[PDB]
């Protein structure tokens, strides 16, 4: 019956949401990994060049 | 209002569905007087209000139901309709102000949370963790309270009960969400981490990967702090090892890229002498053909065929170097070789053996390219030239003797005429290597 | 079951989205990193010239 189907419509939905959110997350964490490493690569560079 | 998780999977919503469909009266209990009256009142108002103004007037009230509470199903019910509150769209982050004004004020009912019975202990720990990691509120008196929790130990350590391991999984993984408050859920990872690998062995074998994903989420999230991904691998080898298998072997790619990027996570450079671990892994763990299989494998996600094709690069990087194959690299490059046993060895023979052909034989036209250009031009034998030959003689025999398919390029590479040619040479041993290779053609005919 | 292919465009349409929040992201991580480096270099010359 057509109740399983926006049932359905609204699980896609569901699925792309959790997909996204996930996605969403993993670039977060990717931010702060990315962040504090480039941060640490200029740190380097930076007392390199000051020593 | 800010920042309100866990909508996403279906057993929160079941559970939130389930919970909040128990059947309790706050005018029945104002009426015989088993609770505050006000309190009770502006209860009974606010689930009419709710189901069908502004908060912290019932904040207050609730408090008192909450510190004292001569009944199960009234906590539960104030715990519910708290947690209900705190997620709700009309409400939302004017409840949040209400945590976040007073700090102390979810301190209490943080105390009053996980106690007695499994399902007394799921939703105020629900709205406890909402809190915890909420806006502007943080505080390491929550972790370190949820983390010696003896009532919340066995519900995220129930292998029995998928649903309550879920919620305290989702929760402790949302509670991790700021690294920074991670560190007390690291230190008392060793708890966490058995339920782990429990989920990879149950892996190992409806929505029921959703749990070893957000597992797999809380490690790659904890494997984001170097330090804690210090101690990471460094730990667990067994349970370490399953990870590229059954994420491979995993349908969908979300549990098989968080497996792909933890393990990445953990032979990173950005880790302290990790190469041990990729040594290891790739060595009793035979990461080798693994990722030999997951590079020629395919992936939806972007992410997770890059960290793919990095991972195994970088496997590749050191896997190459145990033994070895790069050190005669260096000496084809330079042009010059020596006496070591690269050739000689039939472990490093097979080790690099693999390597011996990549695109019409480029390692191997490289190998001839050298003797070919030792052969056309200058082609003076004496001292260095001769030994070095002779070595690349019985080398690029060693690796005839070895691939079969590789006959056809010397021919067309005018080696086979070289070779021949160096049938008769100055020295003997020159000769003899040449004669050697010679017989090698003639091997098979 | 027009809601459902309704459902089903508008979940690509988040998805898209997603990622274009994650590309954003990313871009504005790289920028807080040269900002950092930024501060790193102002600091890093206060102390040269201290030293």
């Amino acid at each position: 019956t057509p109740n399983q189907v926006n049932d359905e419509l609204n699980k896609m939905q569901a699925f792309i949401r959790k997909e996204a959110e996930e996605k969403a997350k993993e670039i977060q964490l990717k931010a702060d990994q990315e962040y504090e490493i480039e941060k640490t690569n200029i740190v380097r560079n930076e007392t390199n060049n000051i020593d | 209002g800010a920042t309100k998780i866990l909508m996403d999977s279906t057993h929160f919503n079941e559970i939130r569905s389930i919970i909040r469909s128990r059947s309790v009266a706050w005018d029945a209990l104002a009426r015989s007087e088993e609770l505050s009256e006000i309190d009770a009142s502006t209860a009974k108002a606010l689930e009419s209000i709710l189901v069908k103004k502004v908060n912290g007037k019932t904040l207050i009230p609730l408090i008192h139901l909450l510190s004292t509470s001569d009944n199960e199903d009234c906590k539960k019910s104030v715990q519910n309709l708290i947690a209900e509150l705190l997620s709700s769209d009309k409400y939302g982050d004017d409840t949040v102000k209400f945590f976040q004004e007073d700090p102390k004020q979810l301190e209490q009912l943080f105390d009053v949370s996980l106690k007695g019975d499994f399902q007394t202990v799921l939703i105020s720990g629900f709205n406890v963790v909402s809190l915890l990691v909420q806006n502007g509120l943080h505080n390491v008196k929550l972790v370190e309270k949820l983390l010696k929790n003896n009532n919340l130990i066995n519900i995220l350590q129930n292998i029995e009960q998928m649903d309550t391991c879920y919620v305290c999984i989702r929760l402790l993984q949302e509670l991790a969400v700021i690294p920074e408050y991670r560190d007390v859920i690291w230190l008392h990872e060793k708890k966490f981490m058995p339920t782990l690998f429990k989920i990879l062995q149950r892996a190992t074998d409806h929505l029921g990967i959703q749990l070893q994903y957000h597992s797999l989420l809380l490690i790659w999230l904890l494997t984001f702090n170097p330090v804690f991904a210090n101690e990471l691998v460094q730990k667990y080898l067994s349970d370490f090892l399953d990870l590229l298998k059954l994420v491979k072997i995993t349908i969908k790619e979300k549990v098989s890229r968080l497996c792909i990027s933890i393990i990445l996570q953990c032979c990173s450079t950005r880790v302290k002498q990790h190469k041990k671990v990729i040594k290891q892994l790739l060595l009793l763990g035979n990461a080798l053909p693994t990722v030999q299989s997951l590079s020629e494998r395919k992936y939806s996600d972007e992410e997770l065929r890059q960290d793919i094709s990095n991972l195994k690069e970088i496997l590749e990087n050191e896997y190459q170097e145990l033994t070895s194959f790069d050190e005669y690299v260096a000496e084809l490059d330079s042009k010059l070789l020596c006496w070591s046993p690269p050739h000689v060895d039939n472990g490093f023979w097979s080790d690099n053996i693999d390597e011996f052909k990549k695109d019409n034989y480029k390692i191997f036209r490289q190998l001839i390219e050298l003797l070919q250009a030792k052969v056309r031009n200058g082609d003076v034998n004496a001292k260095q030239e001769k030994i070095i030959i002779q070595v690349a003689l019985n080398d690029i025999t060693h690796v005839v003797e070895l691939l079969p398919e590789s006959i056809d390029v010397l021919d067309k590479t005018g080696g086979k005429a070289d070779i021949m040619e160096l049938l008769n040479h100055s020295d003997s041993r020159v000769k003899y290597e040449a004669l050697k290779a010679t017989q090698a053609i003639i091997g098979y005919t | 079951q027009k809601n459902g292919i309704a459902t089903l465009l508008q979940a690509e349409k988040e998805a898209h989205e997603i990622v274009s929040k994650a590309r954003k992201y990313r871009q504005d991580k790289l920028k807080q990193a040269k900002t950092d480096a930024a501060k790193e270099i102002d600091s890093y010359k206060i102390q040269k010239d201290k030293e």
